[PDB]
């Protein structure tokens, strides 16, 4: 089987540069003069979508900012000028030989300015009291870099246990990053305390049980 | 256009088998080749093999022979794929995919929606639905999705015309459920003085949910 190894993993590029993404084959994937090497898009929820065909050629309604090269085993997929709607996922693929094989895999993500999270908190709701659970939510919301740290206190101390955090991908439009994080209590417990708060790391929001 | 369609997804237990199907329209079925690819929830992208529909050859990924028998119906522009022996293995994303000739680098250029199949023993349960509204210029309002089994559900705002300013966020497994939250940012001039709406669907229980969002 041909092995397609992409490098980098991931790759951060600002807006208006240039991204460089390489794919190197085990054997090559050419024959003829022609390529059977092809690269593709996927947005998540979606399918892949074709970028470059036979190494170096635009697919049906790609824009020049996409282009390709290389030959054998040595090829590259370039994105310039890089737009906010470019993160995504980048892979190759080759359809020389069967099996056919996809690279592992490029996360390409948009570079810009620093933006704190607009943070929300939520008491548990009372229909979820009445039947003994007790969830406290915190939404951080549309923030730049993607690495933010979470973190509960509960009458003003640090609460860990009974935390999960989900993310989202980055926004297409405007480069930020959302989370929401929840902490899972019983109802006893919930009514056990006063005073709970989510920071971001701080912006703080709390609420006290009333 | 040139268009595939997948069937839905689908829930089966470890040991069953399942056909998905990929149904094409816009172009002659006969003349491309159909391929199969796996998704894994978060990974790459593996191929399992191609059927050419106007004469049923077929070329496997031999990773996947005896896993995977694809066939074509050329009445109905129809390929399906069935997988056999099931196991937590096989749970991925499944994706038809209509590939072109050398010319092009043999390259796909079309693709169906994906079928989710997802194998497991767990038994479905429907989401629990909390609307969530601050403890009280701009308001944040919830709706958290809580213990449901499998995936999907599909939440909106105000019936879906309630659609900027929201963050779905992806759900998380734990104890073989799945919890989920969604977030809406409107004007304070338009809510409570105006009605704000979750509306949570989970097809695998034949359920459907509104909950206002009312002011505390």
């Amino acid at each position: 089987d041909i092995v397609l190894t992409q490098s980098p993993a991931s790759l951060a590029v600002s807006l208006g540069q240039r991204a460089t993404i390489s794919c190197r084959a085990s054997e090559s994937v050419d024959n003829y003069g022609i390529s059977f090497m092809n690269w593709f898009q996927q947005k998540p929820g979606q399918p892949p979508k074709l970028l470059i065909y036979a190494a170096s050629n635009q697919g049906s309604g790609v824009p020049a900012r996409f282009s390709g090269s290389g030959s054998g085993t040595d090829f590259s997929l370039n994105i310039h000028p890089m737009e906010e709607d470019d993160t995504a996922m980048y892979f190759c693929q080759q359809s020389k030989e069967v099996p056919w094989t996809f690279g592992g895999g490029t996360k390409l993500e948009i570079k810009r300015a620093d933006a704190a999270p607009t943070v929300s908190i939520f008491p548990p709701s009372s229909e979820q009291l009445t039947s003994g659970g007790a969830s406290v939510v915190c939404f951080l919301n549309n923030f730049y870099p993607k690495d933010i740290n979470v973190k509960w206190k509960i009458d003003g101390s640090e609460r860990q246990n009974g935390v999960l955090n989900s993310w989202t991908d980055q926004d297409s439009k405007d480069s930020t990053y959302s989370m929401s994080s929840t902490l899972t209590l019983t109802k006893d417990e919930y009514e056990r305390h006063n005073s709970y708060t989510c920071e971001a790391t701080p912006i703080v929001k709390s609420f006290n049980r009333n | 256009q040139v268009q595939l369609q997948q069937s839905g997804a689908e829930l089966v237990k470890p040991g069953a088998s399942v056909k998905i199907s990929c149904k094409a329209s816009g172009y002659a079925f006969s003349s491309y080749w159909v391929n199969w690819v796996k998704q894994r929830p978060g990974k790459g992208l593996e191929w399992i093999g191609q059927i050419y529909p106007g004469d049923g050859d077929t070329n496997y990924n031999g990773k996947f022979k005896g896993k995977a028998t694809l066939t074509a119906d050329k009445s109905s522009s129809t390929a399906y794929m069935q997988l056999s022996s099931l196991t937590s293995e096989d749970s991925a994303v499944y994706f038809c995919a209509r590939s072109r000739g050398y010319f092009y680098g043999s390259t796909y250029d079309s693709w169906g929606q994906g079928t989710t199949l997802t194998v497991s023993s767990a038994k479905t349960t429907p989401p629990s639905v909390y609307p969530l509204a601050p403890g009280s210029s701009m308001v944040t309002l919830g709706c958290l999705v809580k213990g449901y089994f499998p995936e999907p559900v599909t939440v909106t705002w105000n019936s879906g015309s309630l659609s900027s300013g929201v963050h779905t966020f992806p759900a998380v497994l734990q104890s073989d459920l799945y919890t989920l939250s969604s977030s809406v940012t409107v004007p304070s001039s338009t809510w409570p003085s105006e009605t704000v709406t979750c509306n949570v669907a989970h097809p695998a229980s034949s359920t459907k949910v509104d909950k206002k969002i009312v002011p505390r």
